[PDB]
């Protein structure tokens, strides 16, 4: 595999180069992101009780 | 919000604060590791 | 060629937002592709 | 005291803020553009 | 190989450290100039 | 010419990569500069104006 890159946009401005997510919107993404994975691992636990 | 009592170094002409990316990269590696092992014991139940 | 970081550079220099929203999306696709082999297994 | 790079910290799981380097352009712009402006003035004159 | 950017991206996607420091430095080091040049005509 | 780039270095992880002065780094820079500057300028302007 090689280091994966994503999201990038490049600016009308040369100078400014690509453009890239920012802190907040990373944290956004993870907090997003946090919630239904651990949601979905207590469920499934559960699941593995009820079956 | 960034105030001068919780933040040292707030100038808000700079405009709104966010996380820098080595944070991005610590909260990353906890979540990672942490999911990552509750992950590992359902798959140890279920194979 | 840039030169290599000291330990003392983590958190006044920092990583790529791209690199990190890669690495970010790896980790997601990740843990959403073994959860969806876990409830294929909930009955083998 | 608190170090320069860890005196922000605004959520406990993400560490210490900074602002964007949108902000950085932006500042970088309006100061250029201003400064430039009056550099141009001074010399112009004769 | 990235997209162009909209004029909706801004603030949510930003330029890179290195580049703005790289510009940052150029700023100062042409208005240093400027300067300097101003002050060799009226005291020199 | 080419658009500069300044202060990289590379992270001892090769996922990392290059990592780059954060926001706050790059605003101290600024702040510190700018005060001379504008200073230096508001001295010319007083100069010429003495004339």
């Amino acid at each position: 595999r090689k280091p994966p890159d994503a999201d990038g946009c490049l600016h009308a401005d040369p100078d400014l180069g690509v453009l890239c997510p920012t802190g907040c919107k990373l944290q956004d993404t993870l907090v997003r992101q946090e919630r239904p994975i651990r949601k979905s691992i207590e469920d499934l636990r559960n699941t593995v009780d009820s079956v | 919000v960034a105030t001068r009592d919780n933040c040292c170094i707030l100038d808000e002409r700079f405009g709104s604060y966010c996380p820098t990316t080595c944070g991005i990269a610590d909260f990353l590696n906890n979540y990672q590791t942490s999911v990552d092992k509750d992950l590992r014991t359902l798959e140890g139940i279920l194979y | 060629g840039w030169p290599f970081c000291s330990d003392e550079d983590w958190n006044t220099k920092c990583p790529s937002g791209c690199r990190m929203k890669g690495l970010i999306d790896e980790v997601d696709q990740d843990f959403t592709s073994r959860i969806n082999k876990l409830r294929d297994s909930l009955f083998n």
